[PDB]
C-alpha cells in the first residue's frame, strides 16, 4: 500500500465517530496488509464495512 | 597558588630569606625563631622574628641534604630561603638582581604544574615573566621632570639618563621592580586601549 | 531640561530683572550641562522613575554596556551554521562532512 | 496484592513484605490546600489526628484580624466565617475558553458602632479564588500551574558555638530568630561582657536589660549564684536602677529622644508583647517550649515572647557555659543541654502552598484593612455600610500577582506525567524569602545524617542548583506543622510490631531505629543477637537485639519517586544513579508504547496517581464504548459519560491521547483504570521500548559514547514521536487605524494565497511549507489624522481609500507539517480578550518525527549517546538463527564508568523474555531456596520486577540463565555465562569470541537534531544594531565570540578576521558590493570602515573631543 | 578610505562645534504625539537632521528617487537616504558660558 483515501477525513491527526482507535493506530495496523500486484500501474481497492 | 604567585603579592608562608652570607648564628625560641648569621667578611647580623610554629628546614652543608636540620653556626649562600614557605620575590629582587627572581619563578611555577603532571615549555613562562618584570622604579626625579616614585620602563628611563648625562644633567637614581600582571596591564602606552 | 532653561534664561534676560534671578537661573543651567555630560559625577543624581539613575551621555563609554568594551565581545556573522557532531571514521584526516 | 484491580500480572523477586501501601503520592501537595480552604474531610481528619482545636486558614488569617477599630474606640469592624460556593465552568472549558478555574467566597461581616449599639451583618463578595483541581494543579488563563513547596529555618532559638583561635576557650551564643520583631544575641565572650545586640546594636549587658524590666537585684543574685562568669558581671556593671536601667536601654536603642519612664516602659511591651508588631508562628511557639520544656500542658494561644522565656534561655545558656549536660526549670521537665545545629531536619520546616498563600492573603487584608479603618474613621459616622467599606481590588490584585510573576509559580512541565509528578514533589530551597545562589554556603549543598527517610539524596538538578533541590521520600508525609515525618514500627521488648507510628527528626533522634533489611524471623524474634542500628549522628554499631527500639518499614524508604522505579540500584553509583534519575525525567512520548520487561512494582501505582489516567468512580458495567468518549452504567441505574481529549497540544509541545483499553459488556470494577495516557500500557508507565543490545566494539562507529541503530526501527516506527508546534497572531487597533484579517493581500500572486480560505485563513489538512504563508492580514498606512472630525468623516465618506502594508504570518524558520486545527476568538461572539485586541486566531501545526541521526538515547542507568550511523537492517550482525540485532554499544565506557548493573538488566531482560524453566524434579536446587514458588515457571514474554534493595541475586541470575527455554528451532543460543556466537554482516563470518546480547529499556530524550541543525547565509538585519538577527526561529547568524578573536590572532590570520569583523557583520556597503561581486565573476572588493567605528566617533565627537583622523 | 596613521584627541572650540552641527536646535517637544511627525525645529525636525524617509522632502515637491545634492526651498531639506540622519549632528547655543 502507498497512500489512503478516507472519506469524511481530511488529515490523519483526527478520529471518526464509530470506530475504537484513531486514524493512526488504523494505519498501523494496515501497515502490515501484504499484496502482490500484477500490473504496474496504481490500482485501487476498497473497504465498505457498516 | 599559581594565581598569588604571578599576581606577585606577599607571600602566605613568607619563609625567611638568606639576605646576606655568613656564620648563622641562630638562638631558637619557642614562640617566635630568632634567626641572626655573622657576616664572614664583615658587618652586622641581620635579625628575623620568625613564627615557631614551622618545622626548621635544611641547613646548607657540603651533603646539602633535606633530612637535615637547620644547624646553628653553619654557613648559607645568599639569597637561600632558611625555612619551608616562599620567599617574597621583591626581597630577593632587590638582595640578588632580576635574573635570580625570573629564574625562581620560573621553576617554581613549573614546579606547580608538574605538580599536577601537566607539562609546557618554559619559554611561555619566560614570555610573560619578560614583561611582567620591566618597569625601573624611581626614587628621586632630580634633573628629570617625571615624578619621583612614578614607574618608568628601563629602555626611556635609560634614554632619558644617557640624554640628561652626555649634556651634564646629573642621572637620575632608579631601580628595577616587578609587579602584578594587574598593574603591569594597566600602565601602557597606547591610550584607546587603556580606556578600553 | 538644557533647552528648556536655556530658553527660560533667554526669556528671562530679554525681560530684564536684578542680579539674583539671574545668577540663580545661570547656576541652574550649569548644574544641568554637568548632569547631561555626567549624571552622578557629583551630588545627587537625577532620577524620574523609580529613584533610578538616569544613563547619561558618558555612560555610553565605561562600564560593561560601554561601547568600549562591546566591540570586542564579538558580533553576529552571516554564513554560519550549528548542528550535532557524530564521529565518522570513514573520512581522511583533513575532511569533514555537512 | 494488586490493590488496583485489573493491573497487569508480574510476579516479583519479593523476600520481604511491606506492612503499609504507598501514601497517596500527592496528598501532600492537596492537603495544603485542603487545610487552607476547610473541608468537612480536612477536619475529620484533624480531628482523627487528635489535634484539639481545628482551625482553617483562611478563617485563621482573617480572625486574627478582627476586630480592627479606630483609636478612639467609639467604632469596632468584625467579619468571620469564611464560605466558599460552587464552580464557575467545568476545568475543560476554563483550559480551552481560556478562563481561570475559580470560585467565589462571601464572609459574612458584623458591622458594629460602639456609642450607638447597632449590628449591620450581612454576607460580602471578595472575589474569586483560584480553587485546586483534584490533580493539584492551578489553571490560570487557560495556562498549567505548579507552586512548589520550600524550605526555611524553623523561628526559635538557636545556640551557637564558636571557639576562640587565640584564647581557645569556648563562646557559646544564643540566637532567636522569630517570624517578626527584634533579634537577641547573649554570647559570653574572653572579657566575659555577656550582653544583647537587638537590632545590630551595640553589646549591651544582659543585666542592664535585665533590670530595666524591673527585676530585682537580689532575685539575679539568688537566680545566678551557681553562675561564676555572670556573678562577676553583675558585680561589674556600674549603671544600676528600674528607671535608669530603662532609660539607658531607650536612649541606646532610641537616642536623641527625651528619656522618660513611660517612653521605656510602653516601648517594651510594644516590641515585645504587643502581638501585631512583635508575633511569632505557633510553630516557633511550640518549638521554643519544647528546646525549653516550658509551657507544654497548654496549648499554645498566645503567640507571643515572654520574660520567663528570656530568663530561662540565659539560665540554659550560662549552664551550657559551665558545661552541664543537661538543665532544668520549675515547671519544666529534664532536657538535655547541647548546641543545635542549622542542618538539622528538626529545625528546618517545610512551608507548603498553604502557608504562601495565606501570607499573600495576609498582605492583602492588611492593605484593605488600612484603608477600611481610614475610611470609616474619616467617613460619616450615621449611614456608614461595610458594602461601602471593603475593598476588594488589594486582596485580588495581590494573589493575581503572586500567581502571575512570583518565582515560586512555575508551568507545569508535562513531557510525561513522570516529570509532572516529580514537579509537583519538588522541594525548592532557592527564591523569594530564601537565600541566594552566592550567599548560599556550599556546605548545605551537602548531606546530612537527618536527610534519610525525608528527603531523597540522589534525585538532584545537574546545574548549579545542585542540593538546593531536593524531593520527599516514598513514606514522607508532612506533619500540620510543618516537620517532615516518616513511619516506623516500635520494638517493645524485642518483639516487631505491626502497628506503625510516625516519628519526627527531634523523637528519632532520642530513639533506636533498627535496619528493615535486618532478618527477623516469621514470629517477630530476632534470630541474629547483633543488629546494626543508626545512632544520634553518623554513628552506626551493633547492640544486643533487645534495647532496640524501633525498626524501619521498607528499604525503599529513602529513595525518590523518580529513582524508585530504576532496577538494580544497589549496583551502580551515584553520580551514575542521580544522572539516570534526572534522564528519566526527560523521555518523549512516542506513538506505541510498550511496557518494560524488568522494572520495580512502583510504576502503576505512580501511574494512577499521576492523574493522566481516568479510572471508574464505581463499579459499573459498561455498554458501549468509542474511540472518542466512553459511557458506563452504574448498578443504580444512573449513566455517566467520560469525555477523552485527543491530540491536544501539551504544555511542553509534546501531544497527549487517551485510547480506552476496555472491551464493550464487561463488570468493570471501582478503581480500575479505563484509559491509557501518554507514556502508559495498560495502566502502567512505559517511557521506552525494548531493543536487542550488543555490547562490543563495532568499526568505531559506536567510538566514545556514539551509538549504532538497525533500519528496522526506522522502517518499523519504534521511535516514531509526534511534536505539535503553535503559533497566533492578533489584530490590535491602532490610532492609525485598526487591522483586519483577509483573504485578499496587496500584491501577492494568487498561488501564494492559494491555501487561505474566503475567512483569511488557511484551511484545515493543508501541508505547509518553510516560509510560506499561514494567516493573511493586512496594516493600514500612516497619514495625517484627526481624532474627533476624521472619525466622522471616515463615517460618512472616503471610506477604504488609504494604503495598506502587508504583515502576514508566516511559517518560521525550519517547521512543516499538517495543519490539524484552528482557533479563532472573536469580540463579536462575546469571547473576553486582553484590552486592546479584536480578533486572536491561533493555529496547531503538528507533524510526525522519525528517530534520525543526531538523535539521543539513554537507558535508566545514565548512561547517554547519540545515533552515530543506521545502518541497513542487512548489514547488522545477527544471531545463529538469524535474528539481527538492533543497537550496538561500546563496551570501554562500561568499567570505567563503573555502571555494572546495566549488564545485569540486559542479562534479566533476555531471561524474561526468552522465557525459563527451572528444573524441580530432583527438587528446588540450592540456589533456588529463596525464588518465589510461583516463579519458577515462567512463559515467552514474561514480566518481572525486581524492588529496589531487593531483587535477584548473582546466583539467582546464574541460575536462570541456564534454564532458559529454548528457540523453537530446539536449539539455546546463549551460554551460560550469558554470551553467544554472531555472525559478521559484512564479512558473512563469526567474530572469533562470544559477545554478550539481551533486552535491554531504551528512553528517548527530548535534545532532537531537527531543532539544532539551522543555516544562515543572507537574510533580515537588525534595525538598531545594523547586524544579523539571532536565534533559529529568526533566522539569523551564529554569534562570534572573543576567543575566538584570541585564537584567530594565535594562527596569524589577518585577512579571515578583517572580513569577519568588517564585511560580514557590519558595512552594508561592504556587504552589497561583495554580494554582487560573488553574484558575478568579480573579485570581492576590500572591506570598508565597520559601522562600530563610525558610530564611535560620531557619538565621541559629542563630548566635545575633538577626535581627529591624521590620514597623513 | 581605511588609511589611518594616527588617531589624535583635540579639545574642540565653540567655533568646532558651530562647524560640525547643521542646525540650531530650538524647542524640547519631541515627536508628535497625534501626528507622529517631528514638530518645527524639535529634537527631532528634519530641517535639521534629515528626510524621515529616503528621498523624501518634507513637502512632497521632490519625493522622486532622481534627486541627490538637491535642497527643497519650499521645506528646506535636502535629499538622501536615512541612513545620512544616523551621521548628522545638531549644536545648541547657550546664553552664558559654562
Ligand atoms: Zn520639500
Amino acid at each position: 500500500v502507498t497512500s489512503i483515501r478516507i472519506d469524511g477525513v481530511l488529515h490523519e491527526f483526527t478520529t471518526v465517530p464509530g470506530v475504537k482507535e484513531d486514524v493512526t493506530e488504523i494505519i498501523l495496523n494496515l501497515k502490515s496488509l501484504v499484496v502482490s500486484s500484477e500490473e504496474d500501474e496504481p490500482v485501487t481497492m476498497y473497504l465498505r464495512k457498516q | 597558588r599559581v594565581q598569588e604567585l604571578f599576581e606577585a603579592r606577599v607571600p602566605r608562608g613568607k619563609a625567611p630569606i638568606a639576605d646576606v652570607t655568613g656564620r648563622v648564628r641562630l638562638e631558637d625560641g619557642e614562640r617566635f625563631y630568632k634567626i641572626t648569621i655573622v657576616p664572614d667578611d664583615g658587618g652586622e647580623e641581620v635579625v628575623y622574628d620568625k613564627i615557631s610554629k614551622r618545622q626548621r628546614l635544611r641547613v646548607f652543608k657540603h651533603e646539602d641534604g633535606s633530612e637535615r636540620v637547620l644547624s646553628d653556626g653553619d654557613h648559607v649562600e645568599v639569597g637561600q630561603q632558611l625555612m619551608e614557605g616562599s620567599a617574597d620575590p621583591h626581597e630577593v629582587l632587590r638582595v640578588q638582581g632580576p635574573r635570580e627572581v625570573q629564574i625562581h619563578l620560573v621553576r617554581e611555577v613549573q614546579e606547580v604544574y608538574r605538580a599536577q603532571g601537566v607539562s609546557i615549555h618554559d619559554k611561555h613562562i619566560e614570555v610573560i615573566v619578560r614583561q611582567m618584570l620591566r618597569r625601573v622604579t624611581i626614587i628621586d626625579s632630580g634633573s628629570t621632570e617625571f615624578l619621583p616614585g612614578s614607574l618608568i620602563d628601563r629602555a626611556e628611563f635609560e634614554a632619558e639618563n644617557r640624554r640628561v648625562v652626555a649634556e651634564g644633567g646629573e642621572p637620575a637614581a632608579g631601580r628595577p621592580v616587578l609587579m602584578g600582571i594587574t598593574k603591569a596591564s594597566l600602565a601602557t602606552d597606547s591610550w584607546l586601549s587603556a580606556a578600553s | 531640561r538644557v533647552i528648556n532653561r536655556n530658553n527660560r534664561l533667554k526669556r528671562l534676560i530679554d525681560l530684564g530683572a536684578p542680579e539674583i534671578i539671574v545668577n540663580n537661573e545661570k547656576r541652574m543651567l550649569q548644574e544641568s550641562v554637568d548632569a547631561l555630560f555626567d549624571n552622578g559625577r557629583r551630588g545627587r543624581p537625577v532620577t524620574g522613575p523609580g529613584n533610578r539613575p538616569l544613563k547619561s551621555l558618558s555612560d555610553l563609554l565605561k562600564g560593561k554596556q560601554g561601547r568600549f568594551r562591546q566591540n570586542l565581545l564579538g558580533k553576529r556573522v552571516d554564513y554560519s551554521g550549528r548542528s550535532v557532531i557524530v564521529v565518522g571514521p570513514q573520512l581522511k584526516l583533513h575532511q569533514c562532512g555537512l | 496484592n494488586n490493590s488496583v484491580p485489573g493491573a497487569p500480572n508480574r510476579v516479583s523477586f519479593a523476600k520481604l513484605r511491606e506492612p503499609l501501601e504507598v501514601p497517596g503520592l500527592l496528598d501532600v501537595q492537596t492537603d495544603s490546600f485542603e487545610w487552607l480552604i476547610g473541608s468537612p474531610r480536612w477536619r475529620e481528619s484533624a480531628a482523627e489526628r487528635g489535634d484539639v482545636n481545628p482551625v482553617g486558614g483562611l478563617e485563621e488569617v482573617l480572625y486574627e484580624l478582627s476586630p480592627i477599630e479606630d483609636f478612639s474606640g467609639s467604632m469596632s469592624l468584625s467579619f468571620s466565617d469564611p464560605r466558599f460556593d460552587d464552580v464557575k465552568a467545568p476545568v475543560d472549558e476554563c483550559k480551552d475558553k481560556d478562563m481561570t478555574y475559580a470560585a467565589p467566597l462571601f464572609v459574612t461581616a458584623e458591622f458594629i458602632n460602639n456609642n450607638t449599639g447597632e449590628i449591620k451583618s450581612q454576607t460580602v463578595f471578595m472575589g474569586d479564588f483560584p480553587m485546586m483541581t483534584e490533580k493539584g494543579t492551578f489553571i490560570i488563563n487557560g495556562t498549567e500551574r505548579v507552586v512548589v513547596s520550600q524550605l526555611v529555618r524553623s523561628p526559635g532559638v538557636y545556640f551557637d558555638e564558636t571557639i576562640d583561635k587565640s584564647t581557645d576557650k569556648t563562646l557559646h551564643s544564643v540566637k532567636v530568630i522569630p517570624s517578626r520583631g527584634a533579634w537577641l544575641e547573649f554570647d559570653v565572650d574572653k572579657r566575659d561582657t555577656v550582653g544583647v545586640r537587638i537590632d545590630r546594636k551595640r553589646r549591651q549587658p544582659v543585666t542592664v536589660l535585665l533590670k530595666a524590666l524591673g527585676w530585682t537585684s537580689e532575685q539575679i543574685v539568688e537566680r545566678f549564684g551557681f553562675s561564676e562568669i555572670m556573678r562577676s558581671t553583675l558585680e561589674k556593671d556600674n549603671t544600676v536602677g528600674t528607671d535608669e536601667a530603662l532609660l539607658d536601654i531607650y536612649r541606646k536603642l532610641r537616642p536623641g529622644e527625651p528619656p522618660t519612664k513611660e517612653s521605656a516602659q510602653t516601648l517594651l511591651e510594644n516590641l515585645f508583647f504587643k502581638e501585631k508588631r512583635y508575633d511569632l508562628a505557633r510553630v516557633g511557639r511550640y518549638k521554643v517550649n519544647k528546646k525549653l520544656g516550658l509551657h507544654v500542658g497548654e496549648p499554645i494561644t498566645s503567640s507571643t515572647l515572654t520574660e520567663e522565656d528570656v530568663v530561662a534561655t540565659i539560665e540554659y545558656l550560662v549552664r551550657l557555659h559551665e558545661g552541664q549536660t543537661t538543665m532544668t526549670v520549675p515547671g519544666g521537665v529534664e532536657v538535655p543541654v547541647e548546641t543545635d545545629d542549622i542542618d538539622h531536619f528538626g529545625n528546618r520546616r517545610l512551608r507548603t502552598v498553604g502557608e504562601l498563600i495565606q501570607n499573600q492573603i495576609r498582605v492583602g487584608m492588611s492593605r484593605m484593612e488600612r484603608v477600611v479603618r481610614e475610611r470609616m474613621t474619616t467617613q460619616d459616622v450615621e449611614a456608614i455600610t461595610p458594602q461601602t467599606l471593603i475593598n476588594i481590588r488589594p486582596v485580588v490584585a495581590a494573589i493575581k500577582e503572586f500567581f502571575g510573576t512570583s518565582q515560586l509559580s512555575q508551568f507545569m512541565d508535562q513531557n510525561n506525567p513522570l516529570s509532572g509528578l516529580t514537579h509537583k514533589r519538588r522541594l525548592s530551597a532557592l527564591g523569594p524569602g530564601g537565600l541566594s545562589r552566592e550567599r548560599a554556603g556550599l556546605e548545605v549543598r551537602d548531606v546530612h545524617p537527618s536527610h534519610y527517610g525525608r528527603m531523597c539524596p540522589i534525585e538532584t538538578p545537574e546545574g548549579p542548583n545542585i542540593g538546593l533541590i531536593g524531593s520527599l521520600s516514598v513514606y514522607a508525609r508532612v506533619n500540620p506543622f510543618g516537620f517532615i515525618e516518616t513511619p516506623y514500627r516500635k520494638v517493645v521488648d524485642g518483639v516487631v510490631s505491626d502497628e506503625i507510628v510516625y516519628l519526627t527528626a527531634d523523637e528519632e533522634d532520642r530513639h533506636v531505629v533498627a535496619q528493615a533489611n535486618s532478618p527477623i524471623d516469621a514470629d517477630g524474634r530476632f534470630v541474629e543477637p547483633r543488629v546494626l542500628v543508626r545512632r544520634k549522628a553518623g554513628e552506626v554499631e551493633y547492640v544486643p537485639s533487645s534495647e532496640v527500639d524501633y525498626m524501619d518499614v521498607s528499604p525503599r524508604q529513602m529513595v525518590s519517586v523518580a529513582t524508585a522505579m530504576i532496577p538494580f540500584l544497589e549496583h551502580d553509583d551515584a553520580n551514575r544513579a542521580l544522572m539516570g534519575a534526572n534522564m528519566q525525567r526527560q523521555a518523549v512520548p512516542l506513538v506505541r508504547s510498550e511496557a518494560p520487561l524488568v522494572g520495580t512494582g512502583m510504576e502503576l501505582r505512580a501511574a494512577i496517581d499521576a492523574g493522566d489516567v481516568v479510572v471508574a468512580e464505581e463499579s459499573g458495567v459498561i455498554e458501549e464504548v468509542s474511540a472518542d468518549y466512553i459511557t458506563v452504567m452504574h448498578d443504580n441505574g444512573t449513566r455517566r459519560t467520560y469525555r477523552m481529549r485527543k491530540f491536544a497540544r501539551s504544555n511542553h509541545g509534546t501531544c497527549a491521547n487517551q485510547c480506552p483499553i476496555v472491551d464493550a459488556g464487561d463488570r468493570v470494577e471501582a478503581g480500575q483504570v479505563i484509559a491509557d495516557g501518554p507514556c502508559t500500557d495498560d495502566g502502567e508507565m512505559a517511557l521506552g521500548k525494548n531493543l536487542l543490545v550488543a555490547i562490543m566494539p563495532w568499526e568505531g562507529h559506536n567510538y566514545e559514547d556514539a551509538i549504532i541503530l538497525s533500519n528496522r526501527l526506522v522502517e518499523e516506527d519504534v521511535l516514531t514521536s509526534i511534536h505539535i508546534e503553535e503559533h497566533e497572531i492578533d489584530a490590535r487597533d491602532t490610532k492609525l487605524g485598526a487591522e483586519e484579517i483577509t483573504r485578499d493581500i496587496p500584491n501577492i500572486s494568487d498561488e501564494v494565497l492559494a491555501d487561505l480560505d474566503e475567512r483569511g485563513i488557511v484551511r484545515i489538512g493543508a501541508e505547509v511549507r518553510d516560509g510560506d504563508i499561514l494567516v493573511g492580514k493586512v496594516t493600514p498606512k500612516g497619514e495625517t489624522e484627526l481624532t474627533p472630525e476624521e472619525r466622522l468623516l471616515r463615517a460618512i465618506f472616503g471610506e477604504k481609500a488609504r494604503e495598506v502594508r502587508d504583515t502576514s504570518l508566516k511559517v518560521p524558520h525550519g517547521e512543516s507539517g499538517k495543519v490539524i486545527g484552528i482557533r479563532v476568538f472573536s469580540r463579536e461572539d462575546e469571547d473576553e480578550l486582553p484590552a486592546g485586541v479584536n480578533e486572536l486566531v491561533r493555529v496547531y501545526v503538528a507533524q510526525k518525527r522519525k528517530i534520525s541521526d543526531g538523535d539521543k538515547l539513554a537507558g535508566r542507568h545514565g548512561n547517554k549517546g547519540v545515533i552515530g550511523k543506521i545502518l541497513p537492517v542487512e548489514d547488522m550482525p545477527f544471531l545463529a538463527d538469524g535474528t539481527p540485532v538492533d543497537i550496538i554499544l561500546n563496551t570501554h565506557g562500561v568499567p570505567r564508568r563503573m555502571n555494572i548493573g546495566q549488564i545485569l538488566e540486559t542479562h534479566l531482560g533476555w531471561c524474561a523474555h526468552s522465557g525459563w524453566k527451572v528444573d524441580a524434579a530432583k527438587g528446588v536446587p540450592d540456589w533456588a531456596a529463596r525464588l518465589p514458588d510461583e516463579l519458577l515457571e515462567a512463559q515467552p514474554n514474561a514480566i518481572v520486577s525486581t524492588p529496589v534493595f531487593d531483587g535477584a541475586q548473582e546466583a539467582e541470575l546464574q541460575g536462570l540463565l541456564s534454564c532458559t527455554l529454548p528457540n523453537r528451532d530446539g536449539d539455546v543460543l546463549v551460554d551460560a555465562d550469558g554470551k553467544a556466537m554472531l555472525f559478521d554482516g559484512r564479512s558473512g563470518e563469526p567474530f572469533p569470541y562470544p559477545v554478550t546480547v539481551g533486552y535491554m529499556y531504551i528512553m528517548k530524550l527530548h535534545h532532537l537534531v531537527d531543532d539544532k541543525i539551522h543555516a544562515r547565509s543572507t537574510g533580515p538585519y537588525s534595525m538598531i544594531t545594523q547586524q544579523p538577527l539571532g536565534g533559529k526561529a529568526q533566522f539569523g547568524g551564529q554569534r562570534f565570540g572573543e576567543m575566538e578573536c584570541w585564537a584567530m590572532q594565535a594562527y596569524g590570520a589577518a585577512y579571515t578576521l578583517q572580513e569577519l569583523l568588517t564585511i560580514k557583520s557590519d558595512d552594508t556597503v561592504g556587504r552589497v558590493k561583495v554580494y554582487e561581486a560573488i553574484v558575478k565573476g568579480e573579485n570581492i572588493p576590500e572591506p570598508g570602515i565597520p559601522e562600530s567605528f563610525k558610530v564611535l566617533l560620531k557619538e565621541l565627537q559629542s563630548l566635545c573631543l575633538n577626535v581627529e583622523v591624521l590620514s597623513s | 578610505v581605511n588609511f589611518f596613521d594616527e588617531l589624535r584627541i583635540g579639545l574642540a572650540t565653540a567655533e568646532d562645534i558651530r562647524q560640525w552641527s547643521y542646525g540650531e536646535v530650538k524647542k524640547p517637544e519631541t515627536i508628535n504625539y497625534r501626528t507622529l511627525k517631528p514638530e518645527k525645529d524639535g529634537l527631532f525636525c528634519e530641517k535639521i537632521f534629515g528626510p524621515t524617509r529616503d528621498w523624501e522632502c518634507y513637502c512632497g515637491k521632490y519625493k522622486r528617487v532622481r534627486f541627490k545634492g538637491i535642497i527643497c526651498e519650499r521645506c528646506g531639506v535636502e535629499v538622501t537616504r536615512a541612513k545620512v540622519r544616523r551621521e548628522r549632528m545638531g549644536h545648541i547655543e547657550l546664553a552664558a558660558p559654562v
